[PDB]
């Protein structure tokens, strides 16, 4: 009862810290995006 | 009503699982930052 009450916290826990991971990467995916369009728009211009 | 207990564990379980691969997967699209990043600073270097 205690027991089932800490693990269903720790359950909570872990997807808290991991939905944030997720976002943070989720981020980096726009960034990438975002890096991968100036390359492109840099090469335009020799290229 | 239990075996509820034998849920929690096994979902726990699969909640570090997914812990270590989003670090692995941080680490990595990190990686792919600094590449992108170091082959915009050779292309602005070759335009300018």
């Amino acid at each position: 009862s205690n027991l089932v009450a800490q693990l269903e916290n720790e359950v909570a826990s872990l997807e808290n810290e991991n939905e944030t991971l997720k976002k943070k990467n989720l981020h980096k995916k726009d960034l990438i995006a975002y890096l991968e369009k100036e390359i492109a728009n840099l090469r335009k211009k020799i290229e | 009503g239990s075996a509820r207990n034998a849920y929690l564990r096994k979902k726990i379980a699969r909640l570090k699982k997914d812990n270590l691969q989003l670090e692995r997967d941080e680490q990595n699209l990190e990686k792919i930052i600094a590449n992108l990043r170091d082959e915009i600073a050779r292309l602005e270097n070759e335009v300018a």
